[PDB]
């Protein structure tokens, strides 16, 4: 079926709220084997993020009541199959997305923006895997996704503007990788307030809607910067 | 922490 099919379906999946649809949609379009567009390539990115986002908190749920004080071994039982269950979900949808970007999105980017993009991507869905991820398994998963952001950031640094927002997204997650995934403070706050004040160094040149954009991811870079600082 | 999509 056309793109144009694809992507109307998938806009139509967006408004209906069903993401399901809209990713399944969104992959038919990567699976044509032709570079997205910014508008199919932010519907792919929205789709994806809502149909892991769902398993995440599902997940970490049935992680905060698994850690509850239960009795029943029955009911500790479930608690772990379910929580399991929602694991193999959760890692299916990352497969399938860090299946598209390896074969189809990655290799078939053109533009620097693009690369960066889909590498900040690879990055995000290694670390959800990562997240869920145990024995040698997760040793691996961290480790891609540091590739993935580091490489990302390589080009971010060398064809982009500090202030652009792809540029500015990845430092927010690389940033909150380090945080969460790796532990470490001190690297996370490192990466975000250098994103930050590279940002301000040029934020007064690039005025109004390239910067309402920008400003609102260096929001977020400096709402964790306060957080994780205190 | 909070992110970006
Ligand atoms: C949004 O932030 C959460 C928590 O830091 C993270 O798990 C998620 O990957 C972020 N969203 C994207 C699209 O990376």
């Amino acid at each position: 079926m056309d793109k144009s099919e694809l992507v109307q379906k998938a806009k139509l999946a967006e408004q209906a709220e069903r993401y399901d649809d809209m990713a399944a949609a969104m992959k038919a379009v990567t699976e044509q084997g032709h570079e997205l567009s910014n508008e199919e390539r932010n519907l792919l990115s929205v789709a994806y993020k809502n149909v892991v986002g769902a398993r995440r908190s599902s997940w970490r749920v049935i992680s905060s009541i698994e850690q509850k004080t239960e009795r029943n071994e029955k009911k500790q039982q479930m608690g772990k199959e379910y929580r399991e269950k929602i694991e193999a979900e959760l890692q299916d949808i990352c497969n399938d997305v860090l299946e598209l970007l390896d074969k189809y999105l990655i290799p078939n980017a053109t533009q620097p923006e693009s690369k960066v993009f889909y590498l900040k991507m690879k990055g995000d869905y290694f670390r959800y895997l990562s997240e869920v991820a145990s024995g040698d398994n997760k040793q691996t998963t961290v480790s891609n996704s540091q590739q993935a952001y580091q490489e990302a950031f390589e080009i971010s640094k060398k064809e982009m503007q500090p202030t652009h927002p792809i540029r500015l997204g990845l430092a927010l997650n690389f940033s909150v990788f380090y945080y969460e995934i790796l532990n470490s403070p001190e690297k996370a706050c490192s990466l975000a307030k250098t994103a930050f004040d590279e940002a301000i160094a040029e934020l007064d040149t690039l005025n109004e809607e390239s910067y309402k954009d920008s400003t609102l991811i260096m929001q977020l870079l400096r709402d964790n910067l306060t957080l994780w600082t205190s | 922490p909070v992110s970006q999509a």
